[PDB]
RNA sequence: GAGCCUCUAGUGGAUGUUUUACACAUGUAAGGGAAUUCGGCAAAAUGGAUGCGUAACUUCGGGAGAAGUAUUGGUUCAAUUG
RNA sequence: CCUCGUCAUUUAAAUGGUGACGCGCAUGAAUGGAAUGACGAGAUUCCCACUGUCCCUACAUGUAGACUAGCGAACCCAUUU
RNA sequence: UAGAAAGCGACGCGGCUUUUUGAUUCUUCGAUGUCGGCUCUUCCUAGCAUGGCCAUGCAGCCGUGGCGAAGUGUUGGAUUGU
RNA sequence: GGAGUGUGGAUUAGUACGAAAGGAAACCCACACGUGACCUCUGGUGCAGCGGGUGUGCGGAAGUGCAACUGCCAUGCUACGUCUCCUCAAGCAUAGCUGGAAGCCUCUAAGCUAGAAAUGAGUCCUGACUCUGGAAGACGGCCGGGAAGACGACCCGUAGUUAACAGCGGUGUUGUACGAUAUGAGCUUUCUAUUGUAGUAGCGAGUAUUUGAGACACUGGUUGUUACCACCGUCGU
RNA sequence: CGGAAGGCUCAGUAACGGGCGAGUAUUUAAUCUCUAGAACCGGACAACCUCAGGAAACAGAGGGGAAAACGGAGUAAGAGCAUGUGUUAGCAUGUGAUGAGAACAACAGUGCAGGAGAGUAAGAAGCCAUCCCAUCAGUUAGUAAGUAGGGUAAGGGCCUAUUUAGACGUAGACGGGUACGGGGGAUUAGGGUUUGAUUCCGGAGAGGGAGCCUGAGAGACGGCUACCAGGUCCAAGG
């Protein structure tokens, strides 16, 4: 059997074998089950564990919300764990899946460390690393550009975090500068066309304003005359 | 040790009593005793069977899984962890530009 | 004026001991279901009322309750014998 | 009689049952002959249901029986077994 | 297949057994309950299986003829009183 | 007196042997029938114990008789359950060794070796006549029990972890007591004060709470209370 | 945005299967004409990154991040009901469940929200014509109708409750056997007799039966789900 531990302060992850006894201490517990470190391993005392999820033998998942030693055959829809539809919308399918309770059926078990305390665990501890992507969303990107509850053009946080950039990773430098841009916030070309839809709408009303009232000059007895079919 | 758990009455099963029933349907079951498969047979709901686990449960006079209501524990705001900025200097700019702000 | 239970009126003695085996009157039984025996002998199973549905043959009267199937307690209502 | 007659059907297996056949030891017409219905505590074969009849026996109840108080015989008998 | 005699053995001749049926009338007619089955025990050997051996027309497999041996086994059914 | 008997699978092996086709030979493991015991498990049985309904009795409810029906089930008993069953010695038939008669030969005339599910012993059941020991008292009845039992007999106890009743612990069986209170498909509109207001209800199967409740047993655990120290006979010094 | 068309066949069906008229009691993405839009906030899913399962087919944890994708806020709009007034749109008044929305590029354009009318396609309807056996004469009880309600995009026994007994038959009902139906084909002086799987139109099916999600539209099978009859691969678990 393996372990396989996460650790979301520092964005890091370890796989390791457990023995016999380390395994059998850990049949009958469930996902989202907690356990300390020390029942796996000598020390490790007070480091909290949480069980997350992981696999049969013969490969299939196990799910959270099916308690149960055993396997089953669910119906599936799309955003179901488990199950991944393509080429059809409204798809549905029947799978092998297990329940959440451990047993010797378990090849890999998934946990989340909750916190480290005091103690060294090799590779978990040993690094920091950050995230893939960026704020594209004007509102996000301004919470991370270290501001809240003021107004700026986009272009002074562009500025701020681009020279944040140079000075603080490179010390000056054309690395880094990841293609920042920014949604939600109104450009030029924006406050241009949204000034057009005004210029509309105030014509549109007039013209067909107009029109009834010239209508009318011409036949005071519209009503009488179309009617009589 | 343990034989596994009664299907009708819910009773956990001491090793090396109680047997295995099973069906055409290709089903195998648990029963702690004669008392208990026959009550299948005869088609008495376990619910109206007092002294049973299940009974038990389903009155609420013991604690069980429907009881727990469970919620995922809640966190609190951080000094803005984001990408490159230093934990640090966010709560020195948070600070800076609320000053500003005012 | 069946069997079962009660009112009026009438009724009873070879003594003590928890008492093996084999008997005589009776109950119940896993899985199998006449393999038992000259032979289903003995036992089990079916059973009242209401409705649906009923074959060959026949002296046309019958066969016929053919066979085969379903319903049934307590309570509170409608409707008046359905 | 020969005889458990031959052929078909019923069974895993038929000295049995039913259907056919007929030189019938020794069938046969009010010494009454032949084909049916309704009705037999009449004789015979098979099927469904049902079961301690059986495989293979086990446990339990009442009444007798064993032991004890009161009462108290008979069949049979050459007898040394 | 050669060849009396592995295995057979015509035509004749000598014995044993009482499990078949006869033959005879010794015992019982002032009474010895008569066929078959069920149940249960013991004995015999002229040996079907199981153990040890000898011959072979015994390659092996399967057999066939003989010797000492009676410890343990030899069933469930259909028709029929058998 | 007597007891274990047989079958199959795997391995040797697709081997020896045969032109080919075919095709053998210990030890180990599974089973059946027979024998002797045993209840931990699983079936069966329901005498003690807890529940349910039908007809009719004790004015209602509660506790219950009679006719009998029905669900569960301690201890016990039982098989459809579980455990059980080999080793020596002398030697049959036979095949051999040495060896004369009969200078050669030869299993036999003396002598020796290998030898059967058969025979005789041991392990297994019954237990004749015996043998070793203690002590001036011993033993039987009467009283109370069972692991034993037709009656005798056997195993035991009598001023004590003795018996019986209660607490308080422990281990089971049944299934949620009586009485209150709340609800209930529906059906109904009664009373007091007094002129008009206020007061103001009945009848009902069942279900939920109090309540894994109440009932019943056993305890070689522990506390309290109560009862019991006799008597008669026989043989001996 | 398309995969609901086209292609294949004639099993089933004596019938909305076929011919002729009519346009409703109905729903319709695209497309046309007229008209026509001031709106804020929040998370995830897939791919990406780090571990990493399974014989394969197929999947896990943890962490970022978009939309014209998605969910909420306000706000326009707004079903039904009731009364006036104009059949009937519309308008007035009272009451209100519900409740949104796309921009982008300049090679000089392409999109997307609402209405009203068209256009295309279905659903349901009117009339008339349709094979053999009487050795098949009675058939039917949601059957025939009425009142009221549920259901549907919509009329209706389509379904259900209480009332009325109807409906169809020798001018052949009901049962059984058989059949894709026309435009058309072969023979033919005329009157006829025979055939139509088969270029066009319409219907039904995808081994046999039955259920279904998504969508403007399927009871779809080069979509899903279960049984029955058959198969294929395995490391025996799928």
């Amino acid at each position: 059997m393996k372990l396989n531990i996460s650790y979301p302060t520092n964005g890091t992850h370890k796989t390791f074998k457990l023995d016999f006894k380390a395994e059998q201490r850990l049949y009958g517990k469930k996902t989202l089950d907690t356990f300390d470190g020390s029942i796996i391993k000598p020390e490790w005392e007070g480091l909290q564990f949480q069980i997350t999820g992981g696999s049969d033998v013969q490969g299939f998942p196990m799910i959270k919300t099916l308690l149960t030693d055993k396997r089953k055959k669910l119906l599936l829809k799309k955003g179901d764990k488990g199950f991944k539809p393509v080429n059809r919308k409204g798809l549905r399918k029947r799978k092998t899946v297990r329940g959440s309770i451990i047993a010797s059926d378990i090849s890999m078990v998934c946990v989340s460390l909750i916190d480290a305390k005091e103690v060294a665990i090799e590779g978990l501890t040993d690094v920091v690393v950050g995230a893939t992507h960026w704020p594209k969303r004007f509102n996000k990107l301004k919470a991370k550009a270290g501001f809240s509850e003021d107004a700026d053009v986009t272009a002074e946080q562009v500025l701020k975090v681009i020279k944040d950039a140079i000075l603080e990773v490179n010390a000056g430098g054309i690395k880094k500068l990841p293609k920042l841009k920014v949604s939600r916030y109104q450009t030029e070309k924006q406050k241009e066309r949204k000034a057009e839809k005004i210029k509309l709408i105030e014509e549109r009303k007039k013209k067909s304003e107009k029109e009834r009232a010239d209508f009318l000059k011409k036949y005071p007895d519209w009503q009488k005359k179309f009617a009589t079919k | 040790f343990y034989e596994g758990t009664c299907v009708y009455s819910g009773y956990p099963v001491p090793r090396g009593k109680g047997t295995y029933f099973v069906s055409l349907d290709d089903k195998s079951s648990l029963f702690f005793s004669s008392k208990y498969k026959n009550f299948s047979d005869k088609k008495i709901k376990a619910k109206r069977v007092k002294q049973t686990l299940m009974s038990k449960q389903f009155c609420g006079k013991v604690e069980s899984v429907h009881t727990e209501k469970k919620k995922k524990i809640v966190v609190q705001k951080i000094v803005r962890g984001f990408p490159a900025l230093p934990k640090d200097a966010v709560e020195k700019i948070r600070e800076q530009n609320k000053d500003y702000k005012k």
